[PDB]
């Protein structure tokens, strides 16, 4: 606010998701070319996210689509209740 | 945020002049991964202009400075630099390094004149 | 902050599992018994999310644990991009 | 938040008096399927004392107030209504209505002497 897109690393419990989508709005705020906002993504995406997200992503190889990524790192973090609240 | 940062190098030069910046990190024998230099001039947000990644060396710039600036990482020496060729007087501005999860430095003066 | 339990309800992009979150600090943050929050929770959680969510809880029946309910409602909102950005 | 409310029927009255409070709700023609009365002491955080669902017409209560205090909802005149019986210095607090959605309404003071 601003934040630098360097400094956009997953929380240990922060859904992948929601890390996606502050990676999003923090490069769309970035003052930066197109290409500079790419090199960024291809750079910083992966590499920023947590250890439980980077062990599944790194097993789904190169090429996915970022639909692919969520769906196979939703289970990590989030809220922590997992039993039956109701 | 641990590693300090700190720019030296600028200056006042005339047009088609040159300058080297560099930011010195301490806190760390290291230096993150990707590392990038900013340009904040007066009432205009900070620009991403320069960055590079270690490991392969990749780096990337802005368009207004493709050609005369270059962008080197001494991971022995823990310092960032910025060569400024060919400067033009639309460059002036405060320059600023980052590296992921450091603090900010106090930036570094570049006055172009003509 | 403060927000009563009864206004949490789910965006209409929301992930369900930033809801869950939500919902349950609000919830906590209430100043009520077990008993009065039990029942908040039995009245609102599935009752305030969004209508894919619902559709799908819906469709889950009564019973689920909230893993199970987390898991069938991960689609539903987030980033909504969802192809090869890298 | 669109709904308004707005609380009536408290007042001052002695230990082991009754008082019955009436929330009014203004901008629709229908209330929300859950709805609350929330006590809010000097000093303290407001608590949430009663609710009621529509449909079922279930209720819960907070355990100060069981077998005193009854939460019903009129659909017909869009009233929330909260009867008091066997107050206590204690429930001297200002109470409020609240429905899903709506504004808070001013509240209402009940004040038990002895």
């Amino acid at each position: 606010s601003p934040t630098s897109i360097l400094d956009i690393r997953q929380g240990p419990k922060e859904p992948f998701r929601d890390y996606v989508d502050r990676f999003y709005k923090t490069l769309r705020a970035e003052q930066a070319s197109q290409e500079v906002k790419n090199w960024m993504t291809e750079t910083l995406l992966v590499q920023n996210a947590n250890p439980d997200c980077k062990t599944i992503l790194k097993a789904l190889g190169p090429g996915a689509t970022l639909e692919e990524m969520m769906t196979a790192c939703q289970g990590v973090g989030g809220p922590g209740h997992k039993a039956r609240v109701l | 945020a641990q590693v300090q940062l700190v720019e030296s190098g600028g200056g006042l030069v005339q047009a088609g002049g040159s300058l080297r910046l560099s930011c010195a990190a301490s806190g760390s024998f290291f230096m993150s991964n990707v590392m990038a230099w900013y340009r904040q001039a007066p009432g205009k947000a900070r620009e991403l202009i320069a960055a590079i990644r270690g490991g392969d060396m990749s780096t990337v710039y802005d368009d207004s400075v493709k050609g005369r600036f270059t962008i080197t990482r001494d991971d022995d020496k823990n310092i960032l630099y910025l060569q400024m060729n060919d400067l033009k007087p639309e460059d002036t501005a405060m320059y600023y390094c980052k590296a992921s999860g450091s603090s900010w430095g106090q930036g570094t003066q570049v006055t172009v004149s003509s």
